[PDB]
């Protein structure tokens, strides 16, 4: 629809809010203009959620434990506090890994101190020390322990840094304290930042004096790919077929040794800028490692990123890049020839957390599909600066959208497909709009690379053209 | 590589040779992985008695718990009421997690709001958060009622829910007559079922405490039914059906079955069904109140007996045969309505099913876990079926409940090899199923990993999981099942006997090796 | 050898070393068994395209049929009536087999008598057998009605049922007013469903042919429901429940649900429920007659349209979503009763389940078999779910039914890879699942052997079986399930999606090998 | 109860029958007197069933195809005629075997000519020849074909013997025609006899001129054991531990070569006299092989049979027999010590086909249990001669009992347990009496030998003392 129609729709959606909430939410909605380079004059992000408005955002514990630290497989992560936060995040995110779950990998397990009233009143530092002792006794093959603080830890005056230092010195083990209490920040973004700082301060600087790792000129690290359904592996296979050596993966299927070996690489390949830009900038400052953002969503973005990455190395890498592109051209061309006719001209509305609302636009456009509305839960204004050019003109932009706002926008816009999280999935399925989970890939995937593009196109076709969407109205009504 | 006509998702795409080689390169080059012999040795050690002793000496570490926190149960109870918004005072991350948990279990939309208390409220309290949240929620989602629970942050800080709600009403953020019942639901006390109890008691007291003068017990000729924390819609439906069959007037207080089963017809309904405020107000006028799950409705029981003056009967959960019989006889005695021929016929059909299947069910050994009332009902039914519940785990159980379950076990010869565990998590249960192997496990989806672990030791040590309880994430539409009444007993019996028969078929499918017992007729 | 505390039945008692050695001695010494290499080579050949061509060139040999003989369906139909004894004129071995078959499927008592025709009746006929049998059966089991079908021996000999029954009445063996409807049910024609059709037509004509003068169509404001051959009690119950919900007066003719679900309460009831003779006599007074399974009720349809003058609607089996909708709309049009909000809500909940599960159901390939109406309803539902029914087998199907199913398949893009087979048995289906492997099989218990065969080729070639249909012998209480209506569609959807998820869980349970996809949430 | 009370009960039960049926059925009911050696003066058996009385008996096809011929694993058995008889008997009997079911063993498969109207009218001999050709083509590893005639074959004038001879000569294969039409005889007994005659005439005399099989002095065959749940294997292990060589098994887990090798053995061990006495007598007459009946139900009968069998051989076999008895004494003694207290004094009523009603009495008496009523479907008067001494005084005897008769007898007698077939199982389970299937062992077993005795005692305890039998009356009634 026209730009003026979008502004009118925004105004009539905001009419029902109280004056303060409406005034706040008016700053978080925008009509896109790709010619604008600064989003601070177009949209406001990374702010408080209005109380009692059904925000989708999570907490800092979700951004630290659930996003950055949890995927690291050889480490044991203690949800420090009451049982709830660890129980609700157990195996809820599909950060795939290879290992033996009771023995040397612990991603899908729930370790928690299970705080009670006595621990709230008298503190849980002694309980934390005893817990670390028991973790050492019962899981001897763990290569490190992280302590992710839940809300009460930051409020009862618990000193987990001192316990971590004492027990780590005593057991000669890495113990990383993370003050990732849920009330800190406004969303999972501050959790990302706190987890990046913890990585920098407790893990990253472990082998600075160590020079026993042989470094090749083609050493790269993958930063900010969490292997959702195997996305990191699908990116790594393409990167290694290009002649590159992927030393580290952050943090999907990641190990603590890979994090400790990252300062030795030649290039950092940052997939999720939002969650790992802090550590990327720290590594560039301290070790002089350049970092670059890349997109492996869809064949066009994949090819562009592969060429951009190969342009950072010698001519042999460029030749191998061209060979990989030529090798994979028939596969994605066949995927397009099969699925683009079934998807051409269909409109999409997206609302994912901090990277994907702009990263997956090219994969949609490669199947003839247009994105008419996008938004973020916890993105910053640099994310919207990157998003505005990737969006078309007069497309809706929403930051920290509320349930009512998103439902009203979908009702007016009427997209052919919605890509969002599990808390919107069944809401929009009941309204008759095909829905794709853009966090967990609807328990499918990967979506990165050419294999991921094949899977993604098949999934979009299987959901958008599903017969069940033509049976919502009873024939007698 | 992908074939356009045979596109492969992660399994078995990553089983391809190039992916296997890339993964092996990653493992050998940079992971610094422990040797496979060391990993195998440590796993074998974790399956042993010495590891079980070390595991059961745990005091400060909890691994894979089998419980959640109070505000989840409070949110469920609040969802049980008509056009009621669950409202959790505290941090928004908890509400996101509650909504995701219930969305994955029920595969349905779940409405709940948070007032988004942040660090600015860490020292100043969340009064302004409460006012703005109540106003915004009422303006936006137009609920008839807002039911307030707490996150652990608000409990630790010490926010006064009553004073905050009163100040919100006093300064015009919400109308003074708008119903805002509240309950303190600290995540560090009890579990989610305790939160259900607290929320229900808060709502019942909100609607009845100051209006008891004109209340006469048994003036509406109805029986109150408090279901407790319940995640099977079939259980609500079966209780309502059995009470309607008897011709017994009833009020199901906190009935969320409608809002958790909304039809897909091109329109999203945030609210559907639920206990009306008139029902809650008239609840003291009932003949009696029956608590379906007494072991986590103690606060509600105290309020109902002390304020409504209802002689709440001592009834177990209506699970299995005998306890359903006792529930029906108590309902008949309270309401004066005889048990109809349809319920007697249904009981006879359940007994027929038990006689049809007793040969395959006899002597089978089960390790089971879940909430206290559900666990003890399942144990009672298993004892009725001639089965052996060897490992009975209840993470949120207590000593009195353990004593009751021990009394139940001692009354039957099939409970002689049974041990009850309270305060133990699923790592303890994994040790138990490795050391004293049962035939089957009964529990929620978190048990699947235990099965994987057992299968890693060998096919002969694998303990298959039967998904009865909460939450079930890896199977679809199991929340529509029933576990209460004769209907629930039939469903449970069918599931158990057919799991046994499916396991036997899998074990005897080997041609020329075990297929001599691959009987067509069982 | 046996341990008194761990007694082992045949599995795994015969896996013990001494039993293995004794079996190996037996095989090597006296069995003259083919070499294992030869056996493996022949098996591998049987899984090939060349073997499939030779198998499908069969004209005279049938291997593992997927059908039974007419008198079985006649016995079921006769059991559908009130206090009615099924009576098969011919050889007692057939009655023993019918009773055993139904006892194994329903796990309940099945009453049926034979007049025990022997070689003395091979040339003389069975007139004296008919007289003595009618007299003895009436004196002993005191039925209100005796419904007579035939075994193949009586059909080949040429026994005249009408003349024999008339001579029995004329000489005082049974009273002249005693109802003895009869039907010729030759086992060499059609199948068991044909026998159900023949028996029902015989009973309907017996009760209505000579009393049509005072019959007015629509005078009782009811719709007749003829269910056909049905072995799911839930199907009878769901039809009755849906008709009662609409407030539609109905007569379910041949209703055996009560006698096949008798309670166990210390007393054996040979008879329970069933269509009364008054209902059969008043059937021509109905507004219309609806046949639930038209493709095996052609004789009944001819009689109802030609004698009762009922404009029998062209309706498919009420299976799946669209066909249930058409059935409900036709019932509403005939009876004048609107479809209530409860049925619309149930339809919306089924649609919600389909939207919830479409991701795991999409593109799945199924080989399926069974009776014609059930098979085509299942194919229609699978097409509605986005699944691919690649191998559609109906041993007792015909060319017109095949054309109808082909028309159904051609209307959906998901039927483009589907082939319909009529007159083919389960050995043909075994070749088909080896050659064009589906993801799953849907059918009765006889498919389990096919699964075993597939597993013998390898785990990667195994085709798991989903037990929907008749007969199911290796699972308990599956006959209580439902396949008709929205309720049956929900049950079928749950079974299909959870079979897919259970297979995926089994495939991804390998630790450090495939368990990267062993997702807790699906 | 008293003998007079039993006769009174028989007379009251017979009252509801019409005069002819009552007069017939009075001859088939008796009160046991163990001092009587001739049952023809006490009971009448092997007669016609009264029409329309719900007999339990089967047909001759059941006794031939389902009992004698079907268990033979390496042969393919064609149910010649309409599809029904073969379909209802497919894998319904648990005659266990070892083999590859599509390839070299075919016990649980259903081969049938699937007669139609054209085959009824014009005959099915050409169809039978074409079927045999197709069987040869598609199952090349079969070692023989049997053609079990169903009812219409005996009535349409089909000549299956000529087809069998012609095709067997042409293909150099054994083709056995069996005129086992259901209308022949009165029960499965004539099927047994016809199948025994077919074995004698077409298979047994195949290696008379062959002398390439080495014969030891301890060569025995097992005749009339059909390996129900593994019963034949449990008997064979004890027989071979005694020093004997079991050359053949008839016909459970049996092969055609074992049948052809039977005329070379030194002793025939007949378990089921009823079904295999014909072939045993023929072998004794033609080859001079002695045969003896043995009972392996329960430890007492097992020990008696083992000693009786070892007494037919030299002293070394007797020593090995004593060693086997001493080795197995603790096992069955422990089984008795565990299960006899739970079963002592409990009364049983049995109605099985032709051997087990008298053969399993000792196993019951070994657990403190008494049998108050027994009967047969199709036994002859020699079976009742053997049964009368095994039964106690004033116990009920019934031959070809009707459904009504059996319910009335159970109602008056009120036994603790009933052992019968599947057609009585749910009838008596509804009446509140524990029921054990005595044909298929309720899909359990074996019951032969000491291992079988352990299984049998466990099963009787699990059903007799099941809690479900104390819950049949609702507490409000
Ligand atoms: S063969 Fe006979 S009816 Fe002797 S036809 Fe029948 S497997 Fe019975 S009492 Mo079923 S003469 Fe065998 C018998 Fe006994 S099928 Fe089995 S149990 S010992
Ligand atoms: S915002 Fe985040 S998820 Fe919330 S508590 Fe805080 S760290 Fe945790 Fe935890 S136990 Fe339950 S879910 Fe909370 S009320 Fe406390
Ligand atoms: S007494 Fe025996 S089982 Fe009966 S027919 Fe005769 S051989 Fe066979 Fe066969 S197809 Fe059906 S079941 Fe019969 S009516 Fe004919
Ligand atoms: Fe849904």
């Amino acid at each position: 629809m026209s730009r003026e129609e979008v502004e009118s729709l925004i105004q009539e959606v905001l009419e029902v809010y109280p004056e303060k909430a409406r005034k706040d939410r008016n700053k978080h909605l925008a009509v896109n203009d790709p010619a604008v380079t600064q989003s601070k004059k177009c949209i406001i992000s990374n702010k408080k959620s209005q109380p009692g408005l059904m925000t989708i955002r999570g907490c800092a514990y979700a951004g630290s434990k659930g996003v950055v630290w949890g995927p690291i497989k050889d480490m044991i992560h203690i949800s420090h506090g009451p049982v709830g936060c660890g129980q609700y995040s157990r195996a809820g995110r599909r950060n795939y890994y290879i290992g033996t779950t009771g023995v040397n990998a612990f991603v899908t397990m729930n370790f928690t101190s299970d705080f009670q009233e006595k621990d709230i009143v008298f503190g849980g530092d002694k309980k934390l020390a005893k817990l670390i002792d028991e973790v050492e006794t019962l899981f001897p093959l763990n290569k490190g322990i992280s302590v992710q603080s839940e809300c009460p830890i930051g409020l009862i005056g618990d000193d987990i840094e001192s316990v971590s230092k004492v027990k780590g010195a005593e057991l000669s083990k890495t113990i990383v304290p993370v003050r990732c209490e849920g009330f800190r920040g406004v969303s999972q973004s501050l959790g990302h930042h706190i987890a990046n700082d913890a990585v920098r301060d407790w893990v990253l600087g472990k082998r600075d004096e160590d020079t026993t790792f042989a470094s090749t000129p083609y050493d790269v690290a993958i930063i900010g790919d969490y292997n959702i359904g195997g996305d990191a592996w699908s990116s790594r296979i393409l990167l290694e077929e290009m002649g590159l050596r992927c030393v580290a993966q952050w943090s999907g299927d990641g190990s603590i040794s890979e994090i400790e070996l990252t300062p030795k690489v030649k290039l950092n390949l940052v997939h999720c800028y939002r969650s790992m830009n802090y550590i990327s900038r720290h590594m560039e400052e301290k070790y002089g490692i350049p970092w670059m953002e890349y997109n492996f969503f869809g064949p066009t973005k994949t090819i562009e990123s592969l060429r951009a990455i190969a342009a950072k190395f010698d001519e042999s890498i460029q030749k191998k890049c061209e060979e990989v592109i030529a090798k994979y051209k028939p596969e994605w061309e066949a995927v397009v020839a099969k699925y683009r006719p079934r998807l051409e001209g269909k409109r999409v509305m997206l609302y994912i957390g901090g990277l994907r609302p702009r990263h997956v636009i090219g994969a949609y456009e490669d199947l003839g599909m247009e994105v008419v509305g996008t938004g973020y839960e916890f993105a910053h204004n640099d994310d919207y600066d990157r998003t505005m050019k990737e969006m078309g003109d007069s497309t809706l932009l929403y930051d920290d959208v509320t349930g009512y706002e998103f439902e009203e926008f979908v009702k007016r816009i009427k997209p052919d497909l919605i890509g969002s999280g599990i808390k919107e999935k069944f809401i929009f399925q009941k309204m008759g709009i095909p829905f794709r989970e853009m966090h967990s890939w609807d328990y499918s995937g990967p979506y990165h690379g050419f294999d991921g593009f094949a899977i993604f196109a098949r999934d979009m076709d299987m959901t958008l053209n599903n017969p069940c969407w033509k049976k919502l109205q009873a024939p007698w009504e | 590589s992908q074939q356009v006509d045979k596109i492969k998702a992660s399994y078995p795409l990553f089983l391809d040779q190039d992916y296997k080689d890339m993964l092996a390169k990653k493992r050998d080059g940079f992971e610094e992985k422990y040797p496979q012999d060391k990993i195998d040795e440590v796993f074998q050690w974790t399956t042993t008695k010495e590891y079980q002793e070390l595991n059961f000496q745990r005091e400060a570490l909890t691994v894979n718990p089998a419980k959640a926190c109070q505000p989840l149960g409070a949110v469920l109870c609040a969802l049980g009421f008509e056009k009621t918004m669950p409202y959790v005072h505290g941090s928004q991350g908890c509400v996101a997690y509650f909504r995701s948990y219930f969305n994955r279990h029920f595969r349905e939309p779940v409405s709940c709001v948070s007032d988004s208390m942040t660090e600015d409220a860490a020292v100043f309290g969340g009064q302004q958060n409460m006012k703005d949240g109540l106003q915004n929620c009422k303006a936006t989602y137009k609920p008839d009622m807002i039911a307030v629970s707490t996150t652990c942050m608000a409990e630790v800080i010490g926010d006064d829910l009553n004073a905050f709600i009163n100040n919100s009403k006093k300064e015009g953020f919400i109308p003074d007559e708008f119903p805002v019942p509240f309950a303190h639901t600290p995540s560090f006390v009890g579990s989610h079922v305790t939160g259900w109890d607290n929320m229900f008691e808060g709502i019942a007291r909100y609607f009845t405490l100051k209006s008891m003068d004109d209340k006469v017990v048994g003036s509406n000729k109805k029986i109150n039914i408090v279901p407790g924390f319940e995640t099977y819609l079939g259980n609500f439906r079966v209780i309502k059906r059995m009470l309607s069959e008897m011709g017994v007037g009833y009020s199901l207080l906190s009935d969320p079955e409608e809002v958790l089963d909304t039809p897909a017809d091109g329109q999203f309904r945030m609210y559907a069904g639920g206990t009306t405020q008139e029902e809650m107000k008239d609840a003291p006028n009932a003949l009696n109140t029956v608590l379906l799950q007494p072991w986590h409705l103690e606060k509600t029981k105290k309020f109902v007996e002390g304020t409504w003056k209802h002689e709440v009967p001592k009834l177990n959960i209506p699970m299995g045969l005998d306890w359903t019989d006792e529930f029906l006889m108590k309902v008949s005695e309270i309401s004066g309505q005889p048990i109809p021929a349809s319920l007697t016929k249904e009981r006879g059909r359940l007994v027929d099913m038990m006689t049809d299947s007793h040969t395959w069910l006899h002597g089978k050994r089960f390790a089971l876990w879940g909430d206290p009332d559900f666990v003890m009902g399942l144990v009672k039914f298993l004892l009725e079926l001639g089965c052996e519940p060897v490992h009975i785990l209840c993470h949120n159980g207590n000593k009195r409940w353990k004593k009751a379950v021990d009394a139940i076990l001692a009354a039957s010869p099939y409970g002689k090899n049974a041990t009850v565990y309270i305060g133990k998590d699923l790592w303890h249960l994994r040790s138990l199923v490795f050391t004293d192997k049962p035939d089957f496990m009964i529990g929620n989806s978190y048990g699947k990993f235990i099965q994987r672990d057992t299968l890693h030791k060998g096919k002969e040590f694998e303990v298959p999981l039967i998904r009865i309880g909460f939450p079930i994430f890896d199977r679809h539409h199991l929340h529509r099942s029933t576990t209460l009444g004769y209907e629930g007993a039939m469903q449970i019996l069918t599931t158990l006997v057919n799991s046994i028969l499916e396991r036997l078929d899998e074990e005897t499918r080997g041609m020329q090796a075990t297929d001599y017992n691959h009987d067509l007729v069982r």
